[PDB]
């Protein structure tokens, strides 16, 4: 069953999605996120002493 | 045979699909506690089973498969009769193998 | 009530009256279950819970407090009710504050509370 | 804290004298069983307890 979401970028943010299907109970779910990391790309020009 | 009287049908789940995709719970009032003939008086629905055991408490289930969009049909329990109308949502497997 | 000539009673407490046919036929018709008890040898029925010791008992000794399944299996994901772990339980069976427990005054409507035996008096 | 509904006020006897010359009676249904705390709004009359 294909679902989509949309999640705030918050660490702790204990975000819950209710799914519901038309033939079965509903369900929530919970995602939280815990740690990020942003990575640049770099291109060393040189070296200084 | 157990004396029916007052039964109402409610639908609790509808989706038009191949398998018996389909829910019905009847309600009704009865004296004594046996085993009824089932039956649905048209083509739009197709029950699943022929008997149902009816007892004191005053419900009992029944699965049906449907291909309209919104069905209506009149479903006996043994000389009782009740008049189910049901929304059904499409179903979103493209292919079965049955 | 004595059950028409072709309907059996649910046991000697029960004002259940269930078709002959329905003794032994694999559903539990029984408010008690007793309907599926002795039918197949000891074959489990739908009335009978199945020990983890492969014994058969009636639905109706699951969770009762006592092992009768000899393996504790009846006594086990049951729901034990108490009161809670500031009140105290009178010996009739109500809960009062664990304060007015020894407070010489009769909350319990037995003096449970005030007994000679709680009170370490 | 004990949660209390429909609470109804009657005066049986009453006498204005200096010593607490009058007797109050409550009546309510209640879900458990605790202590509350007893105030009177006014000062025209002031409980003992």
């Amino acid at each position: 069953y294909e679902h989509s979401t949309v999640m705030p970028n918050v660490v702790g943010f204990p975000y819950k999605a209710h799914i519901e299907r038309p033939g079965y109970s509903p369900l929530t779910l919970q995602m939280q996120v815990v740690e990020t990391s942003l990575e640049p790309t770099l291109n060393l020009e040189y070296i200084t002493c | 045979a157990p004396t029916i009287i007052d039964l109402t049908c409610t639908v609790a789940t509808c989706t038009h699909s191949s398998d018996f995709g389909g829910v019905l719970t009847l309600t009704y009032k009865t004296d004594k506690n046996g085993d009824c003939s089932v039956h649905s008086h048209s083509n739009v629905a197709t029950l699943q089973e022929a008997t149902a055991k009816v007892k004191t408490a005053g419900k009992v289930t029944l699965h049906f498969s449907t291909a309209s969009a919104s069905p209506s049909f009149v479903v006996s329990l043994c000389s009782a009769r009740a008049t189910c109308s049901a929304s059904c949502e499409p179903p979103k497997d493209h292919i079965v193998p049955y | 009530r004595t059950c028409r000539i072709h309907e059996i009673s649910c046991g000697a407490h029960s004002t259940q009256c269930i078709p002959v046919s329905w003794r032994c036929d694999g559903e539990n018709d029984c408010d008690s279950g007793e309907d599926e008890e002795n039918c197949g040898n000891i074959t489990c029925s739908p009335d009978e819970f199945t020990c983890s010791s492969g014994r058969c008992i009636s639905r109706n000794f699951v969770c009762n407090g006592q092992d009768d399944c000899s393996d504790g299996s009846d006594e086990l994901d049951c729901a034990p009710p108490t009161c809670g772990a500031h009140e105290f339980q009178c010996s009739t069976s109500s809960c009062i504050p664990i304060s007015w427990v020894c407070d010489d005054d009769a909350d319990c409507s037995d003096q449970s509370d005030e007994s000679l035996e709680q009170c370490g008096r």
